[PDB]
């Protein structure tokens, strides 16, 4: 299951950071994260993986939901290279998205912290194969590689799309949705970690360069 | 009774609702999504309350209510398992279900 | 680790086996021994519950944070000395066994090196 | 014609559910089985009345 | 049938056939449902060569890492009865060995 | 709602709008029936380009062998009209 | 809310939506900075990770290459 | 889609037609505009400076070797329109399309409503009953005897005649049916 | 309740304990748990009550049958076709009674199993083990029979594992 | 110049790398008029049913029956028992069912073998 | 049993006495009301069976085929009526009268206690059933098919009756309970051998056997609507209860005997749901999966374990259902196109919007979706040749595979892409098709709600 996990996670990050369609890009991310939760029970921490499915639901249908934003925005288009300068054509938008990237990529203190950052911590120290290790932090800088390209090309620089703008997100349905899955983005981390029983014992003590080993990754 | 294993139970039963409404003069009109939606939405609020018990006392349960046939010594019955997986994936599901019908009020507005 | 890059690369015969651990015997080096001592009874561990992970020799402040932490259900951040307690007690727990990894490390690499130099001394 | 939503899709299905629960599943052994709650060091049991003694003597390592 | 020129007039525009004109034996195995045959930017035996050594590579380092694996510099963990005896099954009436635990 | 509905008016203005943006055209010396080639004396690669221009303003694809033919203005009007179910 | 469209203009905003961003962007970062003030051990580590090198062998018992 | 195909294509129509891929691919690896306007212009530039050869022989030799480059140096993922024949929208409203002759088996209860469009339905049915025998007709005199040679058809040339073959080009059902 | 006999499927004393308030803070479930009571368990109980009434005024009985002991197989004649009939019918009930038995450990495993927790590996030893002799004794009486199976297919076996247990025995005696 | 693009039979040669529509002849030209010819006649017959106000049903297409005929009733009285289709046959009809039964006889018998040594752990095996 | 077998003669002479227009109408009533009667008989004991008389007597195993097959008159009259509309009335009459004689036959094979009665049952069941294929199928075929279902069967149960007589010369009876209750093993001796291969090579044939399901597709496909539906849904279930009947007497012979028909099944269900994928004709899409369906009960029957059986009794009622909806669906595009090749008529759901719900639902209960009974058979049979050998799981899974594929392409090409554009005869489905299509579909629903009445005598 380690191992399956750790080749799952690290090809499809690795497929992920060369697509065109915003779609395939968060398809490949949700398979990915898919990956990582089956290193997850790889290492005999089960309680963990669900703890990181509750978390990803929020954000990852989040991006989704800004990406069918972008698409029914721009006439039904799918490809990033013709995304051009969205962040202050669409910005409630390009705040959803900002902060659902940010929680993907375990950013301190948000709802993708409080599980991804765990994972990769245990498997850090625990007793396992090492090319899996590997390929977890691996695919681990591949996550933020990608959330770049997204945000990047969707967002930032100039217009590429057709001349006739028809951008409008402003719609209480879609503005509604997608505020309340941004709250459960930001706080639903903190809150749930902080009202479960412990079934798991905590690693307590590690080297500082090993504590920070996610962090620095995502950072490269 | 413990309303644990009752609300665990009417939190799946009322989302067979609208599937049995289906048939009725709700689905013919514009207002089936709303429908839909608003009772997803309550199906989330009601679910909040067994989580809630559980984040207090650890409260567990299996709910074996219809003995659907025994083999000869095999009984295969209709059982609910809510331990702390279930009761917390459920009002995320929930949740989530709730975002997205409301966003596809929206998005699937010309089908 | 560079506990890893040691065995892998260096000698192996001065490095301890995480799986075989340990060859020396506890009162090998020791004059005497105290007994590691154990404060949460079987039944207590039982009656909470715990789980056979975490019925460990820091069992008793897990009990007590998980006690707490009913008698305080919607304050839910009314438990950090619990919580910190448990963890200090996890991490002397860690602590102790880097020191025996240590104490496996130096006892192989020092009874090697005594014995090959007894060996070179009867082979004058 | 306002709350009437929460009348005929929660309160009449869970009256239904509480009934077939409380006089028909609960009529047989087995149906429904609780985990049984955690005992802790200085609770008192309801039914008997028994407390349940300290645990020995912290060392205090303050 | 997905290598037919998808701008002209089929007279069935699905299956890019037309009326009247041969049809190939295995016409239901190339319905564009199914088995292509169109040409790739990568030629075929290339893309044969890289997904094999890829795969090939992953399976042979996923067997060195098993062999040298990862682990913290620490002990196993230590458990107070008996490597919890009767926790683990039970079995209380064969008195086990002793299982010590010494402090250091 | 979705886009507007466009009309031969707004499609012809458009087509002259992105023509009047190309550097080889007169805009004064062009009319809604100026031949490419005749008229405009433009040679083929500048009629793909015209064509490709034409694609990038209306967000759909022009085959090759229907783009050949368009030589004026109005019949990329007309091929839009006819491609989009445009009656008025 | 009804806003048409531009055609190689910059599109309509209403002052409702820039609002909303401006404060949930916001209210993230406060929250970031509100945790990292008060659960800075969350990320910097709590307790000091030992020097193994630095145990005397009096605690760690091995005898003085002799025995 | 709309033109009849001739027999061939000639040496022009494949030039032009690898200069618009090449171009487009081009767009497809120069994702930002101004990138991709300099690179056009040196593409233009290149194609256009082998323009005035009289030797056809070297000009197929050139357009082979272009195509051979454009084979190597093709974008994996290039750019398609969404209702192109690979695009993510191609055949998305073909579901919604309905022939017209469904509505002869509506019942007569659906047919109460709508019965302005119904009369002009009955208009449009009886124009093309009155012109079908003059559309054979004027296919039978004009085709030569050896059978048609292309798919190209005649248009209308009396007085009050209708393009041959006009009834199911013209009743399309829609680009956005429903 | 009454409904079924408590040493078929005995539980422990069910011992819970009593709330321990920690905090000011009021709590949510006993207020929710409060409103359920007054707005679910009290009209439920009121159509009990009436049921229950109606159910009264009309008191009428159902009996379990009772079967005597006919000759087991073993007492009939080779081609006596009635007693091996009444012989056949008596061990096809005693195997379906058999089932039952089984099923009844089961439940009472099942139960046990969710009852203690995170201590069913020990709190559960004796469902355990009471589980392992039924089904030994079980597999020995019907296992391997097939379809087709009857009660003189059921007496070659034991004949057979009787034949087995005795040539060990005078074995080991010799030994 | 360029690393070539090698064809195979499942990512087969682009039209504008095939060495035969560089190289044409006048025979060519006539070959291809004479295909369009064909095209063109039955695409005109169609049409002209197609468009018929009087026609209601299916236009049948001779094409279509014969693909299927041919894939169905024609198979038989075109088969001659040769080399090929006797080995293909043999092999294809014979040698899956005597491996699968020498699979399935071994793992039998060893299972067998197993039990009579009393040593297969059968323990809760009720159901069969 | 009379009050079954009496009103069915009944309906013979009703029929022949009814007016010109009303034969159709009374048939269904009283077929319909006969199918009620016959209801009854679920009432099953846990010990023994029904026995009614000397002659006649009621299983766990035979009643769900009784009900099965007095509710499958009413829905072949219904299919029927459509394409026999321009008949004359005596030959309409002669129609029914075939269906009655069948239905009659099919009732007293299904209760007969004694083994020739059963025997001569079973063949007199082929007579109504050659007549109906060869005199009202459509093309020219059908006499071929004709004969390919004629001696097929002959030539497997020729030999049966030789061993069945000779049976009652040793042990002086074939009443199925004295045969039970006096059973003695057969003894490994070449007799023996050829005894058992005369008792199961009928039952084998008609099953059919992989290698031995020629006549099959050519039966099926050429056949009539009412054809069909009666060959697909009964007339196969009788090799599975002939053989379910008759393995009493063949241990422990059976034990060895067979592996060459356990391999034949599990590689020919791979093969022929292999076949499904590349079929042309719709028809024999739906007769090839009836074959690997049966396979699969050959397989459970071979076995011998109760479990085994269990699954056998379920998957026989289940894909009786099943096929006969399926038959039903072809037939209305059939009537609408006159063209029985698949890729003809395409995008139907456009076009027959609750048509296509109906396909929906027969595609998704012919590849065993949970908890329908076709899957309850289909698992338990899968279970019980787990514990016969751990490796059937790679077979079995195979299939399960290719079956669901196949399926979903009949649907895929039948009800998805576009419209053919030259057909222009599609008519709205009628109210007959539809309550056709309700009265196959909505007890095999209801029988998933009590699944005990469908699982056999173990
Ligand atoms: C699970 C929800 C439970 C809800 C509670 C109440 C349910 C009552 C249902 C009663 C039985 C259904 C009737 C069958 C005929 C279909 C009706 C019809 O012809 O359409 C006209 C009617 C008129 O609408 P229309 O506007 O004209 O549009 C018609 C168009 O053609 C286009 O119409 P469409 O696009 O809307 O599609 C029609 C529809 C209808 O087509 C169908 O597929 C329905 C038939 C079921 C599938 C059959 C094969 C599967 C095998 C499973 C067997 C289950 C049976 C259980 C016992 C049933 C008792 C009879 O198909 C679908 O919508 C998608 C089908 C995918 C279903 C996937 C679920 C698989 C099983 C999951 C759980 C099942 C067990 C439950 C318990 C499990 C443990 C807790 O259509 C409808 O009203 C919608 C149908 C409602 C969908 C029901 C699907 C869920 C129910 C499954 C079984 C019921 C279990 C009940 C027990 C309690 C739980
Ligand atoms: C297209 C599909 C049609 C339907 C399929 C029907 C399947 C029928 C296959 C019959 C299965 C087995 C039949 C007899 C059992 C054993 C056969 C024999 O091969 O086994 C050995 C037999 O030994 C030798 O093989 C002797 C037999 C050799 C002669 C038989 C001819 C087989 C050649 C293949 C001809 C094809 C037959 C089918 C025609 C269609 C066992 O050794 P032995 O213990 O001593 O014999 C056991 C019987 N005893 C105890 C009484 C002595
Ligand atoms: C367990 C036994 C079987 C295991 C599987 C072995 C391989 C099975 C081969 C299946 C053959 C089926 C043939 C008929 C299928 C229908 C035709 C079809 O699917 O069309 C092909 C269709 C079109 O291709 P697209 O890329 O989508 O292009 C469309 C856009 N233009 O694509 C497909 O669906 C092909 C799917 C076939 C997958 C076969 C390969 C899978 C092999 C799995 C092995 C790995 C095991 C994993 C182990 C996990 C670790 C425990
Ligand atoms: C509509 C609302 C009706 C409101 C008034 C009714 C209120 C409660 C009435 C109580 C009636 C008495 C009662 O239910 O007693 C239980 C009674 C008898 O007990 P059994 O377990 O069935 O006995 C074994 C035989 N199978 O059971 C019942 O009849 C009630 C059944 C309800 C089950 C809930 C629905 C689930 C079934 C869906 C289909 C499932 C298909 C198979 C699933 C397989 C799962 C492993
Ligand atoms: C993505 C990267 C891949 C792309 C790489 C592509 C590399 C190819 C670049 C070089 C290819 C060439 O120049 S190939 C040079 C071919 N030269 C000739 O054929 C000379 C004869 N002239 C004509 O045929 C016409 O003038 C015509 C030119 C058609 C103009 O058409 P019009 O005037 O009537 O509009
Ligand atoms: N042959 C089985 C049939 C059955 C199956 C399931 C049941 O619930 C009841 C009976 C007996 O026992």
């Amino acid at each position: 299951t380690l191992c399956l996990g750790a080749i799952t996670t690290l090809f499809t990050a690795l497929c992920a950071i060369t697509q065109n369609d915003i779609k395939k890009i968060v398809a490949f991310s949700t398979s990915s994260q898919l990956g990582l939760m089956m290193v997850t029970i790889g290492i005999n921490q089960p309680h963990l993986a669900f703890l990181h499915i509750c978390m990803h639901a929020f954000f990852k249908a989040m991006l989704f939901m800004c990406s069918g934003s972008i698409i029914h925005s721009l006439n039904d288009e799918q490809d990033i290279r013709k995304m051009g300068g969205l962040y202050k054509a669409m910005p409630f938008t390009t705040t959803a998205l900002i902060i659902g990237s940010l929680a993907l990529t375990g950013m301190p203190y948000l709802t993708g912290f409080y599980s991804k950052d765990l994972i990769i911590e245990a498997v850090n120290m625990s007793y396992t194969n090492a090319w899996a290790l590997l390929m977890t932090l691996i695919a681990t800088s591949l996550t933020a590689a990608y959330s770049t390209r997204i945000i990047f090309f969707a967002f930032l620089g100039k217009p590429r799309f057709p001349p006739l703008v028809l951008i409008n997100e402003n719609n209480p349905l879609l503005i509604n949705s997608i505020k309340r899955l941004l709250i459960g983005s930001i706080f639903a981390g903190f809150i749930i970690s902080n009202n479960i029983p412990p079934m798991t014992v905590p690693n307590t003590t590690m080297p500082l360069y090993m504590k920070m080993t996610a962090l620095i990754v995502t950072i490269m | 009774m413990n309303p644990f294993a009752s609300l665990t139970l009417t939190t799946l039963t009322i989302l067979t609702i609208p599937i049995m409404m289906s048939n009725s003069n709700i689905y013919k009109t514009n207002l089936y999504p709303n429908y839909v939606k608003t009772t997803v939405s309550y199906a989330f609020t009601l679910s909040l309350v067994p989580l809630l018990m559980f984040m207090h006392t650890g409260q567990e349960m299996i709910i074996s209510n219809w003995h659907w046939m025994t083999l000869q010594t095999v009984e295969l019955s209709l059982s609910f398992k809510m331990d702390y997986f279930s009761v917390m994936f459920i009002p995320v599901a929930l949740f989530v279900t709730w975002s997205i019908m409301e966003f596809s009020m929206w998005y699937m507005h010309s089908d | 680790g560079a506990h890893l890059a040691r065995r892998y690369l260096g000698d192996a015969s001065k490095e301890p086996d995480p799986l075989r651990m340990p060859t020396f015997p506890p009162d090998y080096g020791f004059p005497e021994r105290k007994e590691r001592e154990m404060v949460a009874t079987q039944q207590e561990m039982n009656d909470a519950q715990l789980m056979l992970q975490q019925r460990d020799y820091c069992a008793h402040y897990l009990i007590q944070l998980l006690k707490c932490k009913r008698d305080s259900f919607p304050n839910f951040l009314a438990c950090k000395h619990e919580q910190h307690d448990w963890d200090y007690c996890e991490h002397l727990d860690y602590v102790k066994r880097m020191k025996e990894f240590e104490r496996e490390r130096r006892l192989l690499q020092r009874k090697k090196r005594r014995e090959q130099r007894e060996a070179e001394m009867a082979r004058g | 014609r306002h709350s009437i939503f929460a009348v005929t899709h929660v309160l009449i299905p869970v009256w239904i559910i509480h009934y077939y629960l409380k006089y028909h599943v609960t009529a047989k052994p087995y149906t429904v089985v609780e985990r049984k709650p955690r005992i802790f060091p200085g609770d008192t049991i309801l039914e008997t009345g028994e407390v349940i003694p300290l645990m020995k003597e912290f060392p205090d390592q303050h | 049938q997905q290598e037919r020129d998808p701008w002209y007039d089929w007279d069935h525009p699905d299956l890019r056939l037309n009326w009247g004109e041969p049809i190939h034996w295995d016409l239901d195995m190339y319905i564009r449902n199914r088995v292509d045959t169109s040409p790739t930017p990568v030629s075929w035996n290339t893309m044969c060569k890289h997904l094999f050594g890829f795969v090939a590579f992953m399976l042979f380092m996923f067997w060195v890492g098993e062999i040298y694996p990862s682990y913290q510099p620490v002990g196993p963990k230590q458990y107070p009865y008996n490597d919890l005896y009767l926790e683990r099954g039970g079995d209380p009436t064969k008195e086990p060995e002793p299982v010590v635990h010494y402090e250091i | 709602s979705d886009a507007p509905p466009l009309t031969l008016e707004a499609i012809k203005d458009r087509v002259l709008y992105v023509l009047k943006l190309y550097d080889k055209i007169d805009p004064e010396k062009l009319s809604v029936n100026s031949h490419f080639m005749k008229d405009l004396g433009l040679d083929s690669l500048d009629q793909v380009e015209i064509i490709m221009a034409m694609e990038d303003e209306f967000g759909f694809e022009i085959p090759d062998i229907d783009a050949e033919k368009l030589m004026c203005p109005q019949e990329i009007v007309d091929y839009i009209a006819d491609k989009k179910d445009v009656y008025e | 809310v009804h806003i048409e469209p531009r055609y190689r203009q910059f599109p309509q905003l209403t002052r409702s939506q820039l609002i909303q961003a401006e404060f949930f962007s916001a209210t993230m970062w406060f929250w970031i900075l509100w945790r990292f003030w008060h659960d800075s051990d969350a990320v910097l580590g709590h307790f000091p990770y030992p020097d193994p090198s630095q145990w005397t062998d009096e605690e760690l018992g091995i005898l003085p290459d002799d025995e | 889609a709309f033109s009849a195909p001739a027999a061939y294509l000639t040496h022009q129509q494949k030039v032009l037609r690898l200069y618009k891929r090449a171009l487009r691919h081009l767009e497809s690896w120069c994702v930002h505009r101004d990138k991709y306007r300099y690179f056009a212009c040196l593409m233009r530039a290149r194609f256009d400076e082998h323009k005035n050869e009289k030797d056809m022989v070297k000009a197929t030799q050139l357009l082979r070797q272009a195509e051979e480059e454009f084979w190597y140096g093709q974008h994996p993922q290039p750019y398609i329109f969404p209702e192109s024949p690979g695009g993510t929208s191609y055949e998305r409203y073909e579901c919604y399309k309905v022939p017209e002759w469904c509505l002869d088996d509506w019942h007569p209860s659906e047919k109460a409503m709508y019965p302005d469009y119904f009369a002009k339905r009955e208009q449009w049915k009886r124009l093309r009953r009155e012109s079908w025998e003059r559309e054979v007709k004027q296919l039978q005199e004009e085709t030569p005897p050896g059978g048609p040679r292309t798919e190209a058809l005649p248009p209308a040339r009396k007085e009050g005649d209708l393009p041959p073959l006009w009834w199911h080009i013209v009743t399309r059902p829609r680009e956005r049916p429903m | 309740p009454d409904s079924w006999d408590k040493d078929v499927y005995p539980e422990p004393p069910r011992r819970t304990p009593a709330p321990a308030p920690q905090t000011s803070l009021p709590n949510p479930v006993t207020y929710l748990t409060k409103i359920f009571d007054l707005l679910v368990d009290r009209p439920v109980t009121l159509a009990r009550e009436f049921i229950e009434q109606q159910h009264a005024k009309n008191r009428y009985y159902y009996y379990h049958r009772e079967f005597r002991r006919v000759p087991d197989i073993t007492e009939c004649e080779e081609k006596d076709i009635l007693c091996m009939f009444e012989a056949e019918m008596q061990w096809r009930r005693d195997y379906k009674v058999d089932q039952e038995i089984v099923n009844i450990i089961q439940e009472r495993l099942k139960a046990c199993q969710q009852r203690e927790g995170e201590s069913y590996r020990q709190n559960c030893a004796k469902e355990l083990e009471q589980f392992t002799q039924v089904s030994k004794a079980f597999q020995d009486r019907y296992s391997d029979l097939g379809a087709h199976y009857s009660a003189r297919k059921c007496l070659a076996k034991q004949k057979q594992r009787m034949l087995a247990e005795r040539k060990a025995a005078k074995e080991a005696a010799a030994a | 110049s360029f690393p070539k693009y090698k064809p195979s039979r499942l990512a087969t040669l682009p039209a504008t790398l095939d060495p035969a529509e560089y190289d044409i002849s006048p025979e060519t030209r006539k070959a291809q008029a004479e295909r369009l010819a064909i095209r063109s006649r039955l695409k005109r017959e169609y049409l002209l049913q197609y468009n018929d106000p009087n026609r209601l049903g299916v236009i049948e297409d001779p094409a279509l029956i014969r693909w299927t005929y041919a894939r169905s009733a024609n198979i038989y009285p075109n088969f001659r028992p040769t080399p090929k289709t006797s080995l293909l046959g043999a092999l294809f009809g014979i040698g899956p069912l005597f491996f699968w039964y020498y699979v399935f006889k071994t793992d039998r018998d060893k299972k067998e073998k197993l039990i009579q040594e009393g040593k297969l752990d059968q323990t809760f095996n009720i159901s069969y | 049993m009379l009050k079954i077998i009496i009103p069915t003669t009944m309906l013979l002479p009703m029929t022949w006495m009814s007016k010109h227009n009303m034969i159709w109408i009374n048939a269904t009533v009283h077929s319909l009301l006969i199918s009620l009667i016959s209801l009854s008989l679920l009432n099953q004991l846990g010990e023994n069976s029904l026995n009614f008389s000397l002659t006649f007597f009621s299983d766990s195993l035979s009643a769900p085929l009784l009900v099965l097959t007095t509710w499958l008159l009413p829905l072949m009259l219904m299919a029927s009526q459509s394409h026999l509309s321009k008949e004359t009335t005596t030959r309409k009459k002669l129609y029914i009268t075939m269906l009655i004689l069948l239905q009659l036959f099919l009732i007293m094979t299904f209760t007969a206690t004694e083994l020739i009665l059963f025997y001569i049952l079973f063949e007199a069941t082929l007579v109504p059933t050659l007549i109906i294929i060869t005199r009202w199928g459509n093309q020219t075929e059908r006499l071929n098919a004709g004969l390919y279902f004629l001696f097929y069967t002959l030539a497997g149960s020729l030999p049966l009756l030789v061993a069945l007589v000779y049976i009652q010369n040793t042990t002086g009876s074939l009443n199925f309970l004295i045969i039970h209750y006096w059973s003695h093993p057969l003894s490994n001796s070449w007799s023996n051998i050829f005894m058992w291969l005369a008792c199961i090579m009928a039952f084998m044939v008609k099953m059919p056997l992989y290698g031995l399901h020629l006549w099959l597709p050519k039966a099926h496909v050429e056949a009539p609507i009412a054809g069909s539906m009666v060959l697909a849904a009964v007339l196969l279930k009788l090799g599975g209860y002939g053989m379910m009947r008759i393995t009493t007497i063949l241990n422990p012979l059976t034990n060895y005997m067979a592996y060459p028909f356990l391999m034949l099944s599990m590689w020919g269900m791979i093969m022929t749901s292999s076949i499904c994928l590349r079929q042309t004709d719709l028809k024999s899409l739906i007769a090839y999966s009836s074959v690997s369906h049966m396979a699969l009960v050959i397989v459970a029957i071979m076995i011998q374990t109760p479990w085994s059986f269990m699954g056998a009794t379920a998957l026989m009622i289940a894909h009786g259902l099943t096929s006969s909806m399926l038959f039903c669906l072809a037939n209305t595009n059939y009537e609408r196109v006159h063209s029985r090749t698949m890729i003809l008529a395409r995008g139907l759901q456009t076009l027959l919007p609750l048509m296509a719900t109906w396909w929906l639902v027969a595609s998704l209960t012919n590849l065993a979706l949970p908890p329908s009974i076709n899957l309850i058979g289909e698992l338990f049979i899968i279970t019980a040749s787990f514990s016969w050998s751990n490796i059937t799981i790679i077979l079995m899974g195979m299939n399960m595979m290719i079956t669901a594929l196949y399926s979903l392409y009949m649907l895929i090409t039948t009800q998805r892409g576009k419209y053919t554009h030259h057909i222009n005869n599609i008519k709205p489905s009628f109210t007959r098709e539809n309550a056709l299509m309700a009265l196959h579909i909505l007890p095999l629903l209801l029988l998933t709600l009590n699944p005990k009445m469908i699982l056999g005598p173990l």
